[PDB]
């Protein structure tokens, strides 16, 4: 009643995945403070 | 020349292994930007040799009363409940404090109740039992 | 040559938007055995629908259940939901009124940068859209023609912004001029 | 790697090669040798851990440019491990 | 099961008939100090509810100071039940 009851390499994207997280927040991070420094400039026009 | 900005990016630079577009020319430069490079060259081959292992990736009395987070419980009256109750022991009649402490009652009203209770709390909570039955549910689906 | 990348601009914004829209519509994203509506069989699954083929019941198509660690609730969510290929598609329509705008109130030149950030972050878009479903499925098969079309608006939606950008400059280079 | 890494990297390097080339060249008030061809090979010499021969030089182009050094660090150590 | 085929020897050796039943309460037993009552099999046993227990029951103290256990038919212990992936930034474990 107890023995015959018996019933019991390549590396995936999901272990780099957080570097390509960090990396397209990145270049989200860089286009922001790119387009804020146009916009600065853009207004800093002497009127 | 090496500016803060400039200095700061030599060195992200040298760290990452990724080659220069400036290096500092002075002596007192050059002794900085040695020690840093020696100190990326021990720390990154360091960090490569050990993603050589982690590349992809509780169980006595005293184990269980180092657990808090798990809450473990016994049939109501049964007698392992019963047996904790007369206890003289120190560890079992530190379970029975545990089992009439914790709240709510960690007690079942049945074993296979105690066992459903364990095999759906996802390990947050656990039975106390007698050992006849954990083999034969071990041992079967 | 000039007067063409227009052209090519506003061509490439329709292709990617068609590509991408109908890429996120048609479910032929991934060929799995899975099991159909509620054995196994193989299965063309997409971002909602998973339906059966080569079945006693093909044919039959059923939304799939995105739920059965924290980190595993917000994936699973960022994947049920497509948020990321869904943007995408709403970035590139932003994108392309800005080129049709062009046209119109042209003496502005500066709505034009406007379509190419669209265009660049449509597909950055697109990108982190890719890793999130691919990640969620890990958690044999293969990747049918939705996928791919969702890649090739990618690269084209990259494309157009570049030659966006490019224009952009010109129009400044002879403003300055 | 598995056959998905390897397609992300390709749509990687050429976002991050996009990017360079965007947040180097847009701003008129600049008017860099970083054209989109430049950026292109800046971005591969990167990946395989060879020389530059030009290094972003504005606060943006610097970020890009790490993050991109980054990734390259941890996946070619991982491919090689 | 395994009772089941033992009350079946219990009646052959003892010579009696049985007729096998649950215990509705479900437990195999304690007692009430305040109450003074029974629960489960020692409670069926010690209330008449029944009159014998080839069953999973388990001999006690407390049990064998108000019911009558038989010898013990096995031993057994307490022991302990419980239930039976790379994180995003696993990058940084090395």
């Amino acid at each position: 009643w107890w023995y015959d009851k018996g019933e019991c390499s390549a590396l995936s994207l999901s272990n780099v995945a957080g570097v390509f997280y960090i990396l397209v927040g990145g270049l989200g991070l860089a286009m922001l403070v790119a387009l804020i420094e146009f916009c600065y400039k853009s207004r800093a026009e002497a009127k | 020349e090496f500016g803060i900005f400039n200095s700061l990016w030599f060195s992200l630079g040298a760290f990452m292994r990724q080659g220069c577009d400036i290096s500092p020319r002075s002596l007192s430069g050059r002794i900085v930007g040695g020690v840093w490079w020696f100190f990326t060259l021990i720390i990154i081959s360091s960090y490569t040799a050990n993603l050589a292992a982690f590349l992809t990736v509780i169980e006595s009395a005293e184990d269980l009363s180092k657990q808090t987070e798990i809450a473990y419980g016994t049939l109501d009256s049964g007698s392992t409940k019963e047996f904790f109750r007369r206890s003289k022991i120190a560890v079992f009649d530190k379970m029975w404090t545990y089992m009439r402490s914790a709240e709510p009652s960690v007690f079942v009203r049945t074993t296979a109740e105690g066992v459903a209770r364990v095999r759906k709390s996802k390990g947050k909570y656990a039975y106390l039992l007698e050992s006849t039955m954990n083999e034969y549910i071990e041992q079967r689906k | 040559d000039r007067g063409v990348q227009m052209l090519l601009t506003t061509v490439g914004a329709f292709a990617a938007f068609s590509l991408m829209t109908i890429a996120v519509g048609t479910d032929y994203w991934l060929y799995s055995r899975g099991v159909c509506k509620t054995e196994e069989v193989m299965t063309h699954s997409g971002l909602w629908r998973t339906c059966c083929l080569e079945g006693n019941f093909k044919g039959l198509c059923k939304q799939i259940d995105h739920f059965p660690d924290t980190a595993e609730y917000f994936l699973r969510a960022v994947r049920a939901s497509s948020i990321f290929p869904i943007l995408s598609v709403i970035l590139l329509f932003m994108g392309g009124l800005c080129i049709a705008a062009s046209e119109f109130y042209k003496t502005r030149h500066n709505i034009i940068l406007s379509a190419g950030i669209f265009f660049v972050s449509a597909g950055l878009s697109n990108i982190i859209g890719i890793i999130v479903y691919i990640s969620a499925n890990a958690g044999s098969y293969s990747y049918g023609w939705s996928f791919y079309f969702g890649a090739l608006s990618f690269i084209i939606a990259e494309m157009v912004g570049v030659l966006a950008v490019h224009m952009f400059i010109d129009r400044h280079k002879q403003l300055r001029a | 790697l598995a056959y998905e890494i390897w397609m992300c990297i390709v749509f990687a390097y050429i976002g991050v090669s996009v990017v360079l080339f965007l947040v180097s060249r847009f701003s008129p008030y600049e008017w860099n040798e970083f054209g989109i061809f430049n950026s292109l090979w800046f971005s591969l010499g990167a990946f395989m851990r060879q020389g530059c021969d030009i290094s972003p030089r504005s606060l943006s182009g610097r970020i890009v440019g790490g993050v991109w050094w980054f990734f390259t660090l941890i996946i070619i150590s991982s491919y090689t491990a | 099961g395994y009772c089941v085929d033992l009350a079946a020897e219990i009646a052959k050796h003892c010579g009696f008939k049985y007729k096998l039943t649950i215990v509705g309460d479900g437990k195999y037993g304690a007692r009430d100090a305040d109450t003074k009552i029974w629960n489960g099999m020692v409670g069926e046993l010690v209330y008449g509810k029944a009159d014998i227990a080839i069953a999973p029951l388990t001999i006690t103290l407390v049990r064998e100071e108000v019911i009558d256990f038989s010898k013990p038919f096995m031993s057994l212990g307490i022991s302990i039940m419980i239930k039976k992936k790379p994180g995003v930034f696993s990058f940084l474990d090395p």
